[PDB]
């Protein structure tokens, strides 16, 4: 999980970083500057995490590319209403115990951290309204409210 | 163990996982990757339930019900909001890349993925991006391949590799680009590839033979029946539409053929839908060919039968018990002849004597999978009795199962089972004239003539118990191999000995019986298994009669001026020239059959009988289990001109018209009672299935589903007036949906599996007391005989060593799964699958003859100089010629015979 | 908390009084989605429970329904007493605005129940129908004979083992012997009803009015005894219009049964559709949106105007004026143009669905509705001033076949007659279904007697109220979905079916095998065009209805007929037949 400047004065132990909503891991930290857009950065992380999946079990294999495509739409500004909620439910349903191994919880930790801390960057990628169906000539569509 | 689902207390089996623990009680959990026979791998992540360890627990944990053991004191919730939302999300993730292919899909209305999409209540699609696609491979004449519909549930690779033992289907690809198939295009060469059309939850692997003439599942008219293509007698569900047999589906029998058929029995049904088949009785005056209906044909046949001094009857091991008994009572006890030859009948009588007199318990097909050490003597199981070979593979993997269970690993953790047992497996020793399809797992394979295989069996029997007759003249290397087999069989706990009448020798069966007796004498739970040739070989041997040679010599000597041939081609058990001479000599031949046999030119009368899809009857499989097969459809519903009746009905009406000059179409129950009255040893066939008066709360059993369509229009081309639906007076079923097909009905004969919300072949889970175990309210079919109190003695007549005589060539039988059955080779779909007829030769003998592979060698057997191209068999022993049995012009009676004049031409 | 939830109903005061009277171990309470307290009561205490409910301080003075049920094949009978067959009695207390369903369990061999005819006189035809269709014998019943099937009929049709389809049985061959036997079986035999043919002085003469009479509105036959002109007694013979629609409910799926529910009353249409689809939505757990409720209310009121127009025209013609029926059918043609525009069919629309309607409203229906709402009131005033204020029609109608509130309650009379007797029990107000609380409309209540004229002008006022409801719906119409978003909505929306795969799967499995409603029990009672129509649906968890019971008001009116026309003239009987608003498809189902 990503951490902020306020978490910089935190000891580099397993339990201390694990208390503040992250992990110690390999303790080889990566610094992200203000010039780097977080949506594209998480997009690259998800491309790596979805193209390097082993392909055994359903949620990682068939939900990480969905997050990749959603972040592709957000990077180009073609986001549609309901994508951030989809990403949040995707993070919720790809936690520990849902998948066969621990590749997918580690995949969705940076996504949920970037949703939590940098939600205004993710909301800036939605410009077009939601349109999944197209108008079939001769059939009146159903309009849920 | 005791579990709690939503506050309800359930008593479960603690050695089981939670998924089928809940599925046994009738609790619906969506699942894809788990199968009752394969095991659990935890792949599809669809079976999530929320587990609590205390009775007062709020959070819980989403655990896999197929991967969590059902111990005592687990509080799981299925209909919780979190678990339901996660299962809906998994269904949605599987639905992201699924094609818009349901109308043009062969499993529409038979799809597991459809049932689990509607079960989780997912109907709204918010995925808006592109869908991945895949190319398709040509998997052969049987399996149509459509990889776009896959969900990567890994059932195909698991079954085909870890269960079927096949090597050509595998998993390739990447993260999301997972592919399931062959490294190239070509035919799936496994003999159990047909079960992929029901193992696969989606429409990837589909029945191409059904896809040719395709109808939906609710359009099918089903029936419970027994597969006729060999002696194992796997229970099937034939389903027809528009008057032709459409698709053979698997039928659950918890004791015989639980979840898997073989390809010969699944795709070999094409002979029923042939237009060359006789559908009306046809009478000849010289060259003039006329058509009669039933009454005038019966009266004329009775007149000609009365105008003869002795009427003889030639039965068949292909026909049912009732039809053969009807022929026997029509022609008399002493004038009834079995259609098999003398050697085949001798081997069949010996096999029956060992079964019902040898004192050794012959196991059923489900019970084979638990035996420890397997010795196959002579019988090529994989090409004759293939399901026994699959059960042999299961019994071989039982050792790795045992080491896994010793390490406190539950039985459903199949991945751990193959993890612990890397390559260690139970001993399997197969003997044949060449290499078998069981050589990948066999502890040893003995390639030798039948005399040497019999001598090997006698050596094993002598080296177990010294009272057995010894054979002298064994090489020390073969003696060491004998000692290895002896140490493997004597140290086991449940040894199994598998032989049969397909080896072509009697001493092989004698040696197998002696090995079983020697194993029994040492205090072991030993089982034996004889594989017969045809479906009702065992019943014909139990009833008995003369051989085909005696019938032919009665016809040739002139003492039989009238012969009734029941469902026999007569060229499969005797030479064509002698049969043609004995039939042209006889002044009346009456062939009662459902197939255009070659002897119908000599037939003075042809009676259109009914096949298994159009006739009711009883067949006795290779383990003495009587099984009733029912009628699927009335042939006269669509084609009203069709006079096509049951063979026992034909023969009983002919007997009644011969006696009292009246035509009396009987009922199946009357013939069954006649069999169990006149023949004490066939008395168990009354208990095979209940009579036509059996009702489930007053109503009959439905042959077609409740949503059968087009009742008022499927016959509107002929006449707009829909007639009365046919009435089944013989059995308890009806040709309509006004019947009972609930999963909780007190019956054993199930025509098809359907439950509300369960349309797939996985709907069989509701029809069982526990999922994967026996069928609820017992499995159909009863054993005819029990194990005897005392057994046979030691068979002393050992054979001599095979010395190749010059000039004469001993014929080694090479049985094929596609082509050695009489009726399956008539199917047009098997002609693109069966191999070309090759005569198989040793490299040394081929070099002596100077022939290379590809060239034609002509061989003469009874004035038939027939040419065959040559294949080289290294494993064949010198002095023999390898011939495929059941092919065109090569009968299975050729096994063990000599072959002079084998020259290159 | 939704209204379709399984409510066990221990909060009803009647359960408390029954516990305090018969003890805590005399009956069982069933939790169902019917909205009704279901009480399983032992057979010996059935008459005691009936008398106790009859003698409550605010008693159950109504026997709404009485019918049997075959429970031999019901697999999910958890929480239920052991039974091969059952008999349910649905009773209504109007002053309490409450209702109860008492079920008695019977074995397959001991199929006899104490009769319910003495407590409620309208139980006679229901017990005859239960004996005819289920084989259940009622001890103490006066004349236990078949009422749906002819007397030369073997077997009981509503049993589970009896086949449903005519193609299963032998085809209909009409030979001379069978024609003679069935014509002798249909012959009225006056000694079997104790008719006392003739008198010591002069003979009575028997007349078969139906079937095929210009005054008989359908397949109805009444056998009437005359001394001169006066009627001595009447034997109304029904069963000449039996279609076996309940057995069809056990034969068709949930979605495919909608045209069969639509043809139950062929002047009702969508009004017949509404209780069935509402009961199915109760079974599934579907709450329909506001636009669906408004659309179904609008179509129900349109078909109510059509039915009331036909009823008024037939009453005027039966009195003798043959002119206004043509203009009334012209207004029916206007309604038919509107219904053709919306549903695509004239008279049997088959348009309502599970969780919504079939299509959306086409572009321009408001213009046709405006044209009809302009066309109607002037025509109605013309019909009133031409025939309904005529003194000859008043003489033929006022005071003819009049009955009080006790006759309208003990005989199950509902609709116009019950409101004309002063009993203001309307389903659209007392138990409002399908969002009827959002529409303002008055209820016509008569002065205390049910004349033919009183019923006719109450139906005229009901037509005016339906016009008011249509005006309110037209002026204020929502803009939302025409189908619910529930996954069990059948069929799914069409465009999502055509370009989504989950919706395609749902539609594929819902039209092929049928939607899989869970194993539960539901009930929906509505106010039909001719009275009160109710659907009672038991689901065995399958894709079909395990039991479909349709209660219709014309059955109770036809059973009431001998008690309100005895001693009158044949002309009074003709006017009474014209002023009941019955159709024989409603009577026989
Ligand atoms: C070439 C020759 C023909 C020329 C064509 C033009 C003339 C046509 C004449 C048609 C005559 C029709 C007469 C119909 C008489 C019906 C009488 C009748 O039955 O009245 C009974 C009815 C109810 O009586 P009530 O007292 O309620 O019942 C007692 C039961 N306790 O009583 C009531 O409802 C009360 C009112 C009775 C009205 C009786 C008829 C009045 C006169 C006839 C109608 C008007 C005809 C046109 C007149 C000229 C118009 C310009
Ligand atoms: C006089 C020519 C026809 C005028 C328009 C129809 C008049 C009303 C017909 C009513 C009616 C209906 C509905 C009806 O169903 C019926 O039973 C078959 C009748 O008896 C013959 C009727 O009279
Ligand atoms: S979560 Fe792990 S086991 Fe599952 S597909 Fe992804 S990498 Fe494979
Ligand atoms: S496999 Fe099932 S879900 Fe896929 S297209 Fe075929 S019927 Fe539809
Ligand atoms: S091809 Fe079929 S059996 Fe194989 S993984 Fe895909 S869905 Fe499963
Ligand atoms: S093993 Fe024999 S009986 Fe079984 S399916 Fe194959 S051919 Fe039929
Ligand atoms: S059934 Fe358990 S994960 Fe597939
Ligand atoms: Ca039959």
């Amino acid at each position: 999980d990503f951490l902020t400047e306020a978490h910089l004065d935190l000891p580099m132990e397993f339990e201390s970083i694990g208390k503040a909503g992250s992990r110690l891991g390999t303790a080889l930290a990566m610094a992200v500057d203000h010039e780097i857009n977080m949506v594209s950065l998480v997009r690259n992380l998800e491309e790596f995490f979805a193209r390097e999946s082993c392909g055994w079990c359903t949620p990682c294999r068939d939900g990480l590319p969905w997050s990749v495509k959603i972040l592709r739409a957000l990077e180009r500004g073609e986001g549609q209403p309901g994508d951030i909620e989809t990403l949040e439910q995707l993070c919720r349903f790809l936690g520990p115990g849902k998948t066969f191994c621990a590749h997918a919880p580690g995949a969705v930790e940076p996504l949920q951290s970037a949703i939590k801390y940098f939600r205004e960057e993710f909301e800036a990628g939605i410009k077009q309204p939601f349109s999944n169906t197209h108008l079939i000539n001769g059939i009146q569509p159903n309009l849920l409210k | 163990a005791t579990i709690h689902v939503d506050g309800k207390e359930y008593e479960v089996n603690g050695a089981d996982n939670l998924l089928e623990a809940c599925l046994s009680l009738g609790l619906d959990i969506p699942y894809f990757c788990w199968h009752p026979a394969l095991g659990s791998v935890g792949a599809c992540r669809q079976c999530a339930v929320k587990q609590y360890q205390n009775a007062e627990d709020t959070r819980g944990r989403l655990v896999m019900s197929c991967m969590t053991p059902a111990s005592d004191g687990t509080f799981i919730s299925i209909d919780d909001e979190e678990a339901k939302q996660f299962r809906e999300s998994v269904v949605e993730w599987l639905m992201t890349n699924h094609p818009h292919d349901c109308p043009v899909c062969e499993e529409g209305g038979n799809c597991h993925l459809q049932d689990m999409t509607v079960m989780t209540g997912h109907s709204f699609r918010r995925y808006r991006f592109t869908k991945r696609t895949h190319r398709n491979q040509d998997l052969g004449p049987f399996i149509s391949h459509e990889m776009n519909r896959c969900i990567a549930c890994y059932r195909c690779v698991r079954y085909y590799k870890d269960y079927a033992g096949g090597t050509d289907l595998g998993v390739y690809g990447a993260h999301d680009n997972v592919y399931f198939g062959r490294p190239e295009d070509g035919t799936l060469e496994s003999e159990f590839s047909g079960n992929l059309v029901e193992i696969c939850p989606t429409g990837v692997f589909t029945d191409k033979t059904h896809s040719e003439r395709y109808n939906r599942k609710w359009d099918m008219q089903f029936a419970p029946s027994i597969c006729q293509q060999c002696s194992i007698g796997c229970n099937i569900s034939p389903g027809e539409r528009y008057g032709e047999l459409r698709r053979i589906e698997n039928r659950y029998n918890g004791t015989v053929n639980h979840y898997f058929l073989c390809d010969r029995g699944r795709f070999g049904y094409g002979y029923v839908n042939l237009k060359d088949r006789p559908r009306q009785p046809v009478q000849r005056r010289g060259d003039d060919f006329i058509t009669l209906n039933a009454e005038q044909a019966m009266q004329g046949a009775a007149d000609i039968l009365r105008q003869s001094k002795k009427v003889i009857g030639i039965g068949s091991p292909r026909a049912s018990v009732e039809s053969n008994f009807a022929l026997r009572e029509l022609v008399g006890e002493e004038n009834f002849y079995t259609g098999i030859a003398h050697g085949e009948q001798e081997r069949l009588q010996l096999a029956l004597k060992v079964l019902r007199e040898g004192g050794i318990y012959t196991p059923a097909l489900r019970e084979i999978e638990s035996y420890d050490a397997v010795l196959v003597l002579g019988e090529d199981v994989t090409q004759t009795g293939a399901r026994v070979a699959l059960a042999v593979r299961q019994a071989v993997k039982g050792k790795a199962r045992e080491m896994a269970a010793a390490q406190k690993v539950a039985d459903w953790q199949i991945a751990a089972i193959l993890n612990i047992g890397q390559r260690a497996k139970h001993p399997l020793f197969v003997t044949n004239v060449d290499d078998t399809r069981l050589d990948d797992i066999a502890a040893w394979t003995y390639r030798a003539p039948v005399e040497d295989q019999a001598r090997l069996g006698f050596a094993i029997a002598h080296a177990l118990d010294n009272s057995a007759p010894a054979v002298d003249g064994i090489e020390p290397e073969l003696q060491s191999k004998i000692d290895v087999i002896v140490q493997a069989l004597a140290g086991a706990k449940k040894p199994l000995i598998i032989s049969g009448t397909n080896a072509g020798s009697l001493e092989v069966i004698q040696a197998a019986a002696n090995v079983a007796k020697a194993l029994k004498g040492r205090g072991a739970d030993v089982g034996i298994t004889m594989i017969a040739r045809s479906v009702n070989s065992m019943g014909l041997g139990i009833m008995g009669g003369g051989s085909l040679e005696e019938a032919l010599t009665e016809l040739e000597t002139g003492r039989a001026d009238a012969v009734v041939v029941l469902e026999n081609d007569l060229h499969r058990h005797a030479s064509a020239t002698r049969v043609n001479a004995a039939l042209a000599k006889a002044p009346l031949v009456m062939v009662v059959d459902h197939q255009r046999t070659a002897i119908m030119e000599n037939a003075h009368l042809v009676l259109s009988a009914a096949s298994f899809a159009e006739s009711d009857g009883t067949v006795i499989n290779n383990e003495g289990r009587a099984q009733r097969f029912f009628q699927v459809y009335d042939p006269a519903y669509y084609d009203s001109k069709t006079v096509m009746l049951e063979s026992w009905r034909w023969l009983h009406s002919l007997h009644s018209t011969l006696l009292s000059r009246e035509v009396d179409w009987t009922q199946l129950d009357h013939v069954i009672d006649a069999v169990v009255a006149k023949i004490p040893e066939l008395a168990g066939i009354k208990d095979a299935a209940p009579d036509a008066t059996f009702r489930i709360r007053g109503q009959k059993l439905a042959r077609e589903p409740h949503r059968y369509s087009g009742r008022t229009a499927m016959r509107a081309n002929i006449s707009v007036h829909e007639p009365r639906q046919p009435q089944d007076i013989d059995t308890m079923f009806t040709f309509s949906m006004e019947g009972n097909n609930q999963p909780t009905a007190h019956r054993s004969q199930v025509p098809f599996a359907w439950a509300p919300g369960w349309n797939s072949p996985q709907a069989w889970n509701k029809f069982q007391d526990e999922v994967g175990g026996k069928l609820r309210f017992g499995d159909p079919g009863v054993r005819l005989f029990e194990t005897s109190e005392n057994g046979l003695d030691y068979f002393t007549s050992v054979p001599a060593r095979f010395q190749p005589q010059d000039g004469k060539w001993r014929i080694a039988p090479y049985y094929h799964l596609f082509g050695s059955d009489e009726l399956s080779q008539r199917a047009p779909v098997f002609q693109s699958r069966m191999p070309q007829p090759y005569i198989k030769l040793n490299p040394a003998d081929a070099a002596k003859l100077g022939v290379n592979a590809g060239t034609r060698v002509s061989f003469s057997y009874d004035g038939n100089t027939v040419t065959l191209p040559v294949e080289i068999a290294e494993g064949l022993t010198a002095g023999q010629v390898g011939l495929p049995m059941g092919m065109s012009g090569i009968a299975p009676v050729l096994a063990g015979a000599h072959l002079e004049d084998l020259k290159e031409a | 908390e939704p209204a379709w939830q399984t409510r066990d109903h221990l909060d009803d005061p009647v359960i408390g009084e029954l516990r305090n009277r018969f003890g805590p171990d005399a009956f069982t309470v069933q939790a169902t989605r019917t909205g009704v307290p279901v009480v399983w009561i032992k057979r010996e205490q059935l008459l005691e429970v009936g008398d106790f409910l009859k003698k409550l301080p605010k008693p159950y003075v109504m026997l709404f329904d009485l019918h049997g049920m075959d429970e031999r094949l019901r697999t999910h009978r958890e929480g239920l007493p052991a039974a091969d067959f059952s008999v349910f009695y649905h009773l209504i207390s109007i002053d309490r605005n409450r209702d109860i369903m008492l079920k008695v369990a019977l074995a397959e061999n001991d199929l006899h129940v104490p009769t319910f005819t003495k407590l409620f006189p309208n139980a006679n035809w229901y017990e005859r129908e239960t004996w005819d269709l289920f084989g259940i014998t009622f001890d103490g019943h006066p004349n236990l004979r078949r009422i749906m099937m002819p007397q030369t009929w073997k077997g009981h049709p509503l049993r589970k083992d009896y086949p449903a389809r005519a193609t299963e049985f032998s085809p209909f061959e009409l030979t001379k012997a069978k024609q003679d036997l069935e014509m002798e079986a249909l012959t009225f035999k006056p000694e079997e009803w104790g008719m006392k043919r003739g008198t010591e002085n002069e003979d009575f003469m028997f007349l078969n009015l139906g079937p095929n009479h210009p005054s008989a509105h359908g397949a109805f036959r009444i056998v009437l005894q005359l001394d001169g002109e006066e009627i001595v007694d009447c034997v109304p013979d029904i069963g000449y219009h039996h279609r076996g629609a309940e057995k069809m409910g056990e034969r068709q799926s949930w979605h495919s049964y909608i045209p069969y529910t639509d043809r139950i009353e062929y002047l009702g249409g969508c009004v017949n559709e509404m209780p069935y689809v509402l009961a199915v939505e109760k079974l599934a757990g579907i709450t329909v949106p506001d636009r669906v409720n408004v659309i179904r209310v609008m179509l129900s009121e349109l078909f109510r105007i059509n039915s009331h127009l036909l009823y008024i025209s037939t009453f005027i013609q039966d009195v003798g004026a043959m002119t206004p029926v043509f203009f009334a059918f012209t207004d029916r043609q206007k309604i038919y143009d509107l219904v053709e525009a919306i549903t695509g069919f004239r008279m049997h629309p088959a348009w309502f669905r599970i969780g919504g309607v079939a299509h959306d409203l086409p572009r321009g229906w408001d213009r046709l509705l405006r044209e009809f709402l302009d066309w109607m009131p002037k025509r109605l005033a013309s019909y009133e001033k031409a025939a309904l204020q005529n003194t000859i029609l008043k003489g033929r109608s006022q005071g003819v076949a009049a009955y009080g509130a006790k006759e309208a309650l003990e005989w199950g009379t509902t609709g116009a007659g019950l409101r004309a007797t002063g009993i203001d029990f309307d389903v659209r107000k007392a138990r409002p279904y399908s969002g009827y609380e959002n529409f303002d409309f008055e209820i016509p209540v008569g002065g205390g007697v049910s004349d033919c004229y009183t019923r006719v002008m109450l139906k005229v006022e009901e037509l005016r109220q339906s016009l008011r409801i249509l005006e309110q719906c037209l002026n204020n119409m929502p803009e939302g979905p025409f189908k619910a978003d529930h996954p069990l909505t059948t069929p799914p929306p069409k465009e999502r079916t055509l370009q989504h795969i989950e919706t395609l799967i749902t539609h594929f499995l819902q039209v092929s095998w049928g939607p899989v409603m869970p194993a539960n029990e539901s009930f929906q009672m509505i106010e039909a065009t001719k009275g009160i129509n109710s659907y009672y649906l038991t689901s065995d968890g399958s894709t079909m209805s395990y039991r479909t019971r349709i209660r219709t008001p014309s059955y109770a009116h036809l059973q009431q007929i001998p008690a309100a026309i005895r001693g009158s003239l044949v002309s009074d009987l003709i006017v009474y037949l014209g002023s009941i608003d019955f159709v024989m498809s409603d009577v026989d189902r």
